[PDB]
RNA sequence: CCUCCGCAUAAGCCUGCGUCAGAUUAAAACACUGAACUGACAAUUAACAGCCCAAUAUCUACAAUCAACCAACAAGUCAUUAUUACCCUCACUGUCAACCCAACACAGGCAUGCUCAUAAGGAAAGGUUAAAAAAAGUAAAAGGAACUCGGCAAAUCUUACCCC
RNA sequence: GCUACCUAAGAACAGCUAAAAGAGCACACCCGUCUAUGUAGCAAAAUAGUGGGAAGAUUUAUAGGUAGAGGCGACAAACCUA
RNA sequence: GCUAAACCUAGCCCCAAACCCACUCCACCUUACUACCAGACAACCUUAGCCAAACCAUUUACCCAAAUAAAGUAUAGGCGAUA
């Protein structure tokens, strides 16, 4: 085996001691009294030294073989960086959920009504996009990190401004900086999800059940694919020190316990730092699954059985040009076997809001070709976003 | 307040100020401890006022009315400092029994000069420090020639001084 | 001369580590190898040359899966990250290796030969006579060192009882122990000798200074040497 | 060479210095409501402002960021005004502009930004360079305000004014007889910016009410320990004056108004500056703009900046609830966000 | 060439030298990871100023004060003035013990009390 | 061309090439300082 | 105090207290224009801001608001008779301000 | 009238055209009094850049070029996790200038931003006459390289052939 | 610290034709083929254009290393503080 | 007669005798003239060369033990200038 350790880069061994310590019954005459390092044969052996008073700036942590939270088995914690390879495959294998291409008919029946629209939705969203893309800062070409959350909150405010039409939107709040935690088993493999996204929307009333019992019972006959050359524990933080818990981001007494729609952000000014679309889909699937599992553990206790009242925890992940909608629904908690009842989720892939934006007018031979403005626009993405936002409040 | 930095308003420009006879060592040794501390504070305030007056006189391009008061306060505070240092040394000899509260030892540097190294008081010990170990303390056989040359130079200096003294004595005996 | 090597990483990882150029400077600072200096910045990839290696709590054979084939500027051939199990390690790519391929890293030597493909690896004791192999080792559990460039490959000659003579690309024979793991097939990035340079800008980008301008008179070593084939060097230790 | 007028300064009597540098006056108390238009149609729908729900949502948003929150360390005393009060402020302004949408239709199309800088550049006063190779020559005194509030509400139209343009006040502007370099004020040289929160191509050139927040350096206990009891309201007043002046300048220099060209209509501006518990209220109405010595020779117009004292909203949050909750502060907050533009 | 006879102050080095030199000021804290200073209230010299209300002593002495001989205050005089009377009193009765001497002010070590003399824990 | 500005004012290079630490980190500079002190140099190094 | 070795403070040690200080401040009249609240002093080279605040609030008991100090470098160009530069002693001026207005 | 300049940052001794008295003598290539001076008076106050990061193990292959079509090669300038301990807080270095390196107050040289000519900044001329000679600028009856070894300053704007 | 080479992090290049280019003219910039002025001059190597390059084998701010029985060298016995 | 000519003392060299010294407080090994933090590696080595022998390759007092005569004697030395 070719070792990766260079002798010139590692710490060199200390020189051997002199020929005075190998004499049984003879004490050496070193320089331990003059308190300075000498040229004259002087190099003894100093005993270890420790500090009697602990200092936060000079505190050493003990090794991992005696921590109070150390266990024999290693867990797998997923957060907001674990770039999974086979995103959808690992997501469906760890969450036990059937993949559905199209979206449910409820959001379509709620969004196709011409009355539930803005007085001038197209011009409003165009002005919002133009502002967030160019009129946000003093620079000419803003970075993705400085306009992604800006346009996110702009769209959130635009969707919230329709409270005067539907007297039910006042029961929402955009919670910032939240942490999730949910532990479960997956074929003798202890798993745990712990992430902190951008923002989340929490309501006081839970979302209604989407999938009825018919499709729930029919999904039992659906089997899940499993890759063989790759292990499902790939691209996961394998650690031995952890702590099992089923507590969500809010305890008892909080006015907004039930979530609604999770908002994940990929703020990165570089392509290598941005996540793949399949990776973002897997991340939002895992986040929705963790939220639903935490809600099930908090409401129906810590039991592994089938839930008679399913919960709906939606999610959506953007990046500054494309959108990825998600409608997740948990139906059971026992995930030890792969022959039981599966879950249902509606994933809408490939949803572009606009083709390209030109912050500066291109001039080819003293004449312009494309003026300043979002060239190419698809209102279907904004319609689906408004539908997912208004699905909570009828 | 801020009016203590000046003298009496009636003495604002009275040519000569009558103030003399500073403190002595015996009068300072006769006092206790709190009295000496309060007297030191009063002398410090007086020296600050005199410094302000001297600065104002130097800015106004006029001579100082009484410059001897500053020297008097200075020597009084120096005598008080000497008294308190002697008291501290006596107490240290009665308790610990070692002179000079600054510890150290006679160590030879690289230049071969027998100097008195003063301890810097660190946190970590010396057998693992990074900066203290880089401070060498050995002559190494190459400075003996320089030490011999310095000794010869000092011997020449002393011999020339003795020759000058002898020439002066001869001139004194010849003229007188 | 505070010359410290950039090879300060005793753990295998996947992130490309930044490397520092040398230009012919050792620990003293004098130029000892002429023709190196001034080139485009490159990043080093930790390439795992050892083919067969068991994972944690593993021992038997394991499957792999080729993901994506990239390019390595530190060599002529291209590399390809192949995932498998719960880890990902960089290995040398072979000819006709694309995305979605499946390779095997076995070690159990069978009674007869194994008609393996040009992607999987098997010990020399289970390969038929006359098979284009590459990345051959010298000692059991040491690592592949010979035949690792672009397109280079070797062909098995014969077998005796516990050795395996491998024909090297230099037309020279060389034997090795039977329990040595070697890949099967040819390395990718073929037709490398047909790469036309075009201008000195490419050589300056690669990091190669022009040769010396001094006119050196050719001595007696500039003539053609028609020499026979050197004898086969043996690596098998015999008591 | 231009100065750097920092709104969140730590100087002593910087309020009078800023009033002299901006030609503004201060009036203790809120401005009187415009009683010019007599509304005869006072008997119709009139949606009643349910203060109970507003107080409930306010206390909920306060306890969300102050009481219970899944944090990942302890609660460091430092940076506590950036992870507790800073998110609470934007949550409160968001829920306010969300609940006040049916009552005020102007907030439906308003652009609610989050932490956007506002810059403004002008010339005020002159002096004589003592040293350098340009001695004995006249030069201008340039200033620059680099303020970055937390939340801004920009609308399309302009709000209704309070006092007329030709309003006269017997209270003169404060003056100083010293060099402007005495307080912690310095001169640099960089790119001049006149920014309001968006570019000129945005149709939302005007605004409504801004919100600020003092950092951890300008706390109350830190000033009380440094023997500065009367240095609590002056910093708030100076910050409010600087922010409102920069906002009015950025709004006026986007329609074609500057030093020479004056204004044709006053620019009313509002701002709500608060800290971690105490809330302050200030007002402003841009009257004049020519501040150069060449144009400010016969300019009787003076700027007016209203304001009040700092009143706390809560008092000791403990026992999983609130102990004290003043209602007049919330009433003034919900009233300052319902100012509708004058539409005939 | 540059100057050599002048000392090295804090106005000679570039941007990387202004800071670590200083003018010999005593540090009262340290730095952190956010370019901040952590000042410790236990490191700043606290000036203890006593009350000067009922203090009848002027900084200048009158010329009517008689002079006296000057002599240093050695440790032997202080010893014979402080500890000698107590020792003579306890020995004249019959209770002196040369085993324990901690009741006269003598301390075998300096690590017990706060204000140590040989290491000098107090400033000035 | 105008070959006369053979000096570039810089304190970092001066301290790193002719500093007291560099002089005493090698017996050569120590002997140089000894000869300077023997001759009568008021200033030893930069 | 100046020219005195300060004791090394350990994490959790007693309060560093000085009795007989060795500082000499000088009240110098401002040369340029200054407001009515800013007072200019002259502290030695071994004195900071909090030390000056404590010195002014302990002895003179003057309410100090803010302290802004800087180093003044004396002139060094005057030549003697044997062609040698004359170094002037440097000092550190202060700019304290009152608290109660 | 010029602006092929100036203002800041970077490097650099640090007090080097502010006041007062001397201005009899002393340095202005001569004078007033002052960029080649003697002594006294005090400038510059940070928010500007630094002064930096408690450990044990682990994680980081899909560039930039409006990055959204396409297209590559020189294969590339930026990111975290689990655990332990830590709720004392705003101290320090400079903020002047007409300035640096070349023995100089030298037609030499110096990195980036700002309007590429403006709101920065300066005076080719001490006076008298129009000697010869020399240098820098406009053109000339006829020839346009016929003078010079050679199209050697110069303006028109210029094609083909040979060697390397 | 000027100059030969190397190393790590940065900056510079208007406009037109842009044939895809170690493309062309041309600002700032890198070097200096010729004329004229002086050789105790502005200068122990200067002044304007006629000049070549100016999207790359280009230039440059910072820091470090290679020194004489040698360093370096796209080889001039060229450079290593006039 | 203007320019400008002289006015003795800091002392300087070697003898005899004698052996000569090194913190008032702070700072001095990193960017000495810097109060405060985690790899401890750093000496132990024929000196050479010029000149002379008309060049020069062997060789050429210099080596640190008190005078002198022996004695420049035996000796070494391209058996020669020399030691
Ligand atoms: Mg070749
Ligand atoms: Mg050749
Ligand atoms: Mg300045
Ligand atoms: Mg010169
Ligand atoms: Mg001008
Ligand atoms: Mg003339
Ligand atoms: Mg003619
Ligand atoms: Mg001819
Ligand atoms: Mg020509
Ligand atoms: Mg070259
Ligand atoms: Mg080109
Ligand atoms: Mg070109
Ligand atoms: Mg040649
Ligand atoms: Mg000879």
């Amino acid at each position: 085996a070719y070792e990766w350790g260079v002798r010139s880069t590692r710490k060199s061994e200390p020189p051997p001691l002199d020929r005075v310590y190998e004499i049984p019954g003879l004490e050496p005459i070193t320089f331990a009294g003059k308190m300075h390092f000498v040229p004259w044969l002087a190099r003894p052996i100093f005993p270890p030294w420790d500090r009697g008073y602990k200092d936060p700036r000079f505190y050493r942590s003990p090794p991992l073989h005696e921590h109070p939270l150390y266990k024999d088995q290693a867990c797998y914690i997923f957060h907001h960086r674990c770039r999974l390879l086979e995103g959808v495959k690992q997501a469906l294998w760890l969450t036990k959920t059937k993949l559905i291409e199209g979206l449910p008919e409820k959001v379509l029946s709620l969004v196709d009504d011409p009355r539930n629209h803005i007085e001038n939705q197209d011009e409003c969203v165009l002005n919002v996009i133009s502002h967030a893309r160019l009129w946000q800062t003093t620079e000419e070409i803003p970075k993705r990190e400085t306009y992604c959350p800006v346009i996110v909150d702009n769209l959130i405010q635009l969707c919230k401004s329709q409270i005067l039409k539907h007297p039910s939107l006042a029961r929402r709040i955009c919670v910032q900086n939240s942490t999730f935690s949910a532990t479960w088993n997956r074929e003798s493999l202890l798993l745990q999800v712990r992430g902190s996204g951008g923002a989340r929307l929490s309501t006081k009333d839970p979302l209604p059940t989407i999938a009825s019992r018919e499709e729930i019972e029919a999904t039992k006959n659906h089997v899940l694919e499993t890759f063989y050359p790759i292990s499902p524990i790939i691209d996961l933080h394998e650690c031995n020190i952890y702590d099992v818990k089923n507590d969500t981001g809010f305890q008892e007494g909080y006015p907004y316990p039930y979530p609604h729609t999770l908002y994940l952000l990929d703020k990165a000014n570089l392509r290598p730092h941005r996540l793949q679309p399949d990776q973002l889909r897997a991340k939002m699937i895992l986040f929705a699954f963790g939220s639903a599992l935490a809600q099930a553990r908090l409401l129906y206790g810590n039991d592994a059985k089938v839930l008679e009242q399913p919960v709906v925890v939606q999610s959506v992940g953007t990046d500054g040009r494309v959108f990825h909608f998600l409608v997740f629904q948990l139906n059971t908690t026992d995930l030890d076997c792969n022959e039981g009842v599966k879950n249902l989720a509606w994933v809408d892939s490939d949803q572009l809001l606009y083709q390209h934006f030109w912050c500066l007018p291109v001039i080819k031979k003293r004449v312009v070709v494309e003026p300043v403005g979002p060239v190419g626009f698809k209102p279907e993405t904004f319609r689906k976003f408004l539908a997912l936002y208004l699905h909570g409040a009828a | 307040g801020l009016e203590e930095f000046f003298d009496d308003p009636k003495n604002w420009g009275q040519e000569k100020v009558k103030s003399g006879a500073a403190w002595t060592c015996q009068q300072l040794r006769n006092k206790s401890n709190e009295d000496l501390h309060k007297l030191w504070y009063v002398l410090l305030k007086e020296r600050n006022m005199l410094l302000t007056l001297e600065q104002e006189a130097k800015r106004q391009r006029l001579p100082m009315p009484s410059p001897e008061r500053l020297d008097k306060v200075v020597d009084s505070m120096d005598a008080l400092d000497k008294v308190v240092q002697e008291r501290e040394d006596a107490l240290r000899l009665l308790q610990t029994g070692q002179e000079r509260a600054r510890p150290g030892a006679w160590r030879r540097d690289i230049f071969g000069r027998i100097i008195w190294h003063k301890f810097k008081q660190w946190v970590i010990p010396w057998h693992l420090n990074k900066r203290y170990n880089r401070k060498r303390f050995f002559a190494l056989p190459y400075v003996d020639h320089f030490l011999r040359l310095e000794r010869e130079k000092r011997a020449r200096i002393k011999a020339r001084k003795e020759n000058l003294e002898r020439k002066k004595a001869k001139i004194l005996l010849k003229k007188f | 001369a505070n010359f410290v090597s950039w090879k300060s990483r005793t753990k295998y990882t996947i992130t490309p580590v930044k490397m520092r150029k040398s230009g012919g400077r050792d620990h003293t600072g004098r130029i000892r190898v002429h023709g190196i200096g001034g080139g485009h910045k490159q990043r080093y990839r930790m390439i795992d040359f050892l083919r067969f290696r068991p994972e944690e709590t593993k021992s038997g054979p394991f499957e792999e899966k080729v993901i994506q084939v990239r390019y390595d500027p530190c060599r002529s051939a291209d590399i390809a990250l192949v995932a498998g199990g719960s880890r990902k390690r960089w290995i040398i790519a072979t000819e006709n290796m694309q995305a979605g391929d499946t390779i095997l890293n076995s070690n159990h030597i069978g009674r007869m030969a194994v008609a393996a493909r040009e992607g999987d690896a098997h010990p020399l004791g289970a390969l038929p006579v006359g098979t284009l192999i590459n990345n051959v080792e010298s000692e059991p559990g040491r690592g592949a060192q010979y035949i690792r460039a672009a397109g280079t490959c070797g062909v098995l000659l014969r077998k005796v009882n516990g050795t395996a003579i491998i024909q090297l690309p230099s037309k020279r024979q060389m034997q090795v122990l039977e329990t040595c793991v070697a890949t099967v097939g040819r390395v990718s990035n073929v037709d490398h000798n047909k790469r036309v340079i075009g201008k000195a800008g490419r050589n300056r980008w690669l990091g190669k200074r022009p040769n010396s301008g001094r006119w050196h008179r050719k001595g007696g070593w500039a003539g053609r040497k028609i020499r026979p084939l050197p004898p086969m060097k043996s690596y098998v230790k015999l008591p | 060479m231009k100065y750097m007028v920092y709104p969140q300064t730590f100087a002593l009597n910087a309020d009078r210095w800023y009033q002299y540098f901006t030609k503004t006056v201060f009036l203790s108390g809120l401005p009187p409501p415009p009683a010019e238009p007599e509304p005869e149609p006072e008997p119709e729908p009139e949606p009643a402002l349910d203060l109970a729900a507003l107080r409930a949502v306010a206390c909920d948003c306060l306890l969300q960021e102050h009481f219970y929150l899944r944090r990942r360390r302890r609660v460091h005393r430092y940076e506590e005004s950036e992870v507790i009060s800073l998110p609470f402020l934007d949550q409160l302004v968001s829920t306010l502009v969300g609940l006040l949408s049916p009552h005020n239709p102007a907030l439906a199309a308003a652009a609610l930004d989050y932490r956007c800088p506002v810059h403004f550049y002008w010339v005020r006063g002159e002096e004589i360079i003592p040293r350098g190779h340009r001695r004995g020559r006249i030069d201008d005194l340039r200033y620059q305000i680099d303020d970055k509030p937390n939340n801004q509400i920009r609308i399309s139209k302009q709000l209704a004014e309070f006092v007329p343009l030709d309003y006269s006040v017997p209270i003169e502007i404060p003056t100083i007889k010293c060099k402007p370099d005495k307080l912690p004020l310095f001169k640099r040289q960089y790119e001049n910016h006149i920014f309001v929160g968006s570019k000129t191509a945005d149709p939302c050139c005007y605004g409504h009410t801004q919100f600020h927040l003092l950092p951890d350096k300008l706390r109350r206990e830190r000033l009380l320990r440094q023997n500065c009891a009367d240095q609590i309201e002056v910093v708030f007043r100076a910050n409010a004056i600087a922010s409102l002046f920069a906002w009015t300048g950025a709004q006026a220099m986007y329609q074609g108004f500057w030093s020479e060209a004056d204004v044709t209509r006053p620019f009313v501006s509002q701002a709500v500056i608060t800290d971690g518990k105490y809330f302050s209220f200030f007002c402003y109405q841009l009257n004049t703009l020519a501040l150069t010595t060449q144009a400010d020779q016969n300019n009787p117009r003076k700027n007016i900046c209203w304001g009040t004292q700092s009143k706390p909203l809560y008092e000791t949050i403990e026992d999983n609830d609130v102990k004290g909750f003043n209602d007049d502060v919330l009433l003034q907050i919900v009233h300052f966000l319902l100012n509708r533009p004058k539409e005939e | 060439g540059a100057d050599r006879m002048s000392k090295w102050t804090s106005k000679r080095g570039p941007r990387s030298f202004r800071g670590r030199k200083g003018r010999g000021a005593k540090g009262i804290g340290f730095l952190t990871s956010g370019w901040r200073f952590v000042q410790i209230k236990e490191m700043v010299p606290e000036f203890v100023v006593p009350d000067l209300t009922g203090f009848k002593l002027k900084p200048y002495v009158s010329y009517l004060a008689p002079e006296s001989e000057e002599t240093p205050l050695t440790a032997a005089q202080l010893f014979s003035e402080a500890v000698a009377p107590a020792i003579e009193k306890d020995f004249k009765d019959g209770t002196f013990d040369p085993d324990n001497l901690e009741k006269y002010g003598f301390e075998p070590t300096q690590e017990g009390k706060l204000f140590q003399l040989y290491p000098r824990n107090f400033l000035r | 061309k105008a070959r006369g500005n053979e000096y570039q004012p810089s304190n970092i290079k001066r301290k790193n090439k002719h500093g007291w630490v560099r002089r005493l980190s090698t017996p050569a500079g120590v002997q140089v300082i000894l000869r300077r002190m023997l001759k009568g140099r008021k200033s030893l190094s930069h | 105090a100046r020219n005195v070795v300060y004791p090394l403070y350990r994490l959790g040690g007693p309060q560093l207290r000085v009795f007989r200080t060795n500082f000499f401040i000088q009240l110098v009249r401002p040369g340029v224009a200054q407001p009515e609240d800013t007072v200019q002093f002259r502290i030695p080279m071994e004195m900071t801001r909090v030390d000056l605040r404590n010195y002014l609030e302990g002895i003179y008991n003057v309410p100090v608001a803010a302290v802004r100090t800087r180093v003044q470098h004396g002139s060094n160009k005057r030549r003697d008779h044997r062609n040698v530069r004359i170094k002037k002693p440097d000092y550190k001026v202060a700019y304290v301000q009152l608290a109660h207005g």
